[PDB]
């Protein structure tokens, strides 16, 4: 039942300090080494360190000098502080639980958060422009009607998309983003539906771009 | 049979 | 200090047994741990302390230890087992190390033809003095496609942005291609085409202003 949720700035400038938080829910704060692990795009996992509820820490020797991990037991939150970041620090940062108790799995990470993406760049944050992609049968080769939302020119990653506040999931496909030559990202989310079902349903794409503190709920009309 | 990193939160020594 | 060495790639046919090795001098007196990671997903613990399975992990996944080498064995391999597999260890001092990861590829998977969806610029985008054609490609295998844009039968090379294909959650691939135009360029042509070529065959969609 233990669940972990990471929160971060999305973007940090080179030489600055990266600050992250992990919130623990659905389980005790005791009997665990609360762990940070990271993964650069297309690369492998790298250990960062842990904090125990008493405040005791353990760090990857290669990163110890730049890294500080702290815990707030009352809030069931732990924090990461990584000083003097470079492009080598651009990665998805995971919070994970190492269970530490009689009957545990040893030095293993049995539950992980979904991770938070961190880009180390001089570029500024940019919220997306969201455009509706009006319903059309002639749009697709798939024998259905297709509608969607174009999410354009945002930075950094990621944007998440849901439809009708999560009430519409079948036929939803949110595509991986493209890195445009401008240095900005774009993606599309498409809903494929029977053409006869058009007009019986309201379609709104819920766009979330946490790095820019922007949300957009875009109505897609015929 | 093998040694783990114990850390502050284990009564690994009975 | 120590490094965990695992091969970057292992290929097997359906129904066969995949074997992934991880080796270090450190492993003689240290436990190993195995993780499976699917694209766009957090890792899943599959083996702990060399040989033990967590409750959700079936017997077809087995870990073994022999001196300075540990082995993850996956029997009855199917397409759903395609993922990155990581070995991991820790020493007494608290130096936790991951291997470089092993990509498992399942050979002999059947071809899947692409679905192509093309949207014209929205009226809202045109009012913002911009124009983007959106070509979305999904459910294809293997993961190699070519995208060609045309305006009234003439190739368009400038203003094209196209993704590398990536794995969907059904082991098929998805890709996207975007054509940027001025609203003036958009209205000046009778029709635009997104032509998607996959395994020698082409699926084309057209749009007209």
């Amino acid at each position: 039942e233990v669940q972990l949720q990471e929160s971060g700035p999305g973007l940090v400038k080179p030489s600055e300090t990266l600050s992250l938080t992990c919130t623990v829910s659905g389980g005790p704060i005791n009997n665990a080494y609360w762990t940070w692990i990271r993964q650069p795009p297309g690369k492998g996992l790298e250990y960062l360190g842990y904090v125990y509820h008493t405040g005791v820490t353990n760090y990857n020797p290669s990163l110890k000098s730049r890294l500080t991990i702290t815990i707030d037991t009352s809030r069931k939150q732990l924090s990461l502080s990584l000083k003097f970041v470079t492009a080598a620090d651009s990665a998805v940062y995971y919070c994970a639980r190492e269970w530490a108790e009689d009957g545990d799995f040893g030095n293993a990470f049995h539950v992980w958060g979904q991770g938070t993406m961190v880009a180390v760049s001089s570029a500024s944050t940019k919220g997306p422009s969201v455009f509706p992609l009006a319903p059309s049968s002639k749009s697709t080769s798939g024998g259905t009607a297709a509608l969607g939302c174009l999410v354009k020119d945002y930075f950094p990653e990621p944007v998440t998309v849901s439809w009708n506040s999560g009430a519409l999931t079948s036929g939803v496909h949110t595509f991986p983003a493209v890195l445009q030559s401008s240095g900005l990202y774009s993606l599309s989310s498409v809903v494929t539906v029977p053409s006869s079902s058009l007009g019986t349903q309201t379609y709104i794409c819920n766009v979330n771009h946490k790095p820019s503190n922007t949300k957009v709920d875009k109505r897609v009309e015929p | 049979r093998k040694r783990i990193h114990i850390g502050p939160g284990r009564a690994f020594y009975t | 200090s120590y490094v965990l060495t695992q091969p970057p790639s292992v290929s097997v046919s359906p129904g066969q047994t995949a074997r992934i090795t991880c080796s270090a001098e450190a492993l003689s007196n240290q436990y190993a741990y195995w993780y499976r990671q699917r694209p766009g997903q957090a890792p899943l613990l599959i083996i702990y302390k060399d040989t033990k399975r967590p409750s959700g992990i079936p017997e077809r996944f087995s870990g073994s230890t022999s001196g300075t080498t540990v082995t993850l064995t996956i029997s009855g391999v199917q397409a759903e087992d395609e993922a990155d597999y990581y070995c991991q260890s820790a020493d007494s001092s608290g130096d936790y190390v991951f291997g470089g990861g092993t990509k498992v590829t399942v050979l002999g998977q059947p071809k899947a033809n692409p679905t192509v969806t093309l949207f014209p610029p929205s009226s809202e985008e045109l009012q913002a003095n911009k124009a983007t054609l959106v070509c979305l490609i999904s459910d294809f295998y293997p993961g190699a496609v070519t995208v060609a844009w045309k305006a009234d039968g003439s190739p368009v090379k400038a203003g094209v942005e196209t993704t590398k294909p990536s794995k969907q959650s059904n082991n098929k691939y998805a890709a996207s291609s975007y054509l940027s135009l001025t609203p003036e360029q958009w209205k000046s042509h009778r029709s635009y085409s997104c032509q998607v070529t996959h395994e020698g065959s082409t699926v084309e969609k057209t749009v007209a202003p």
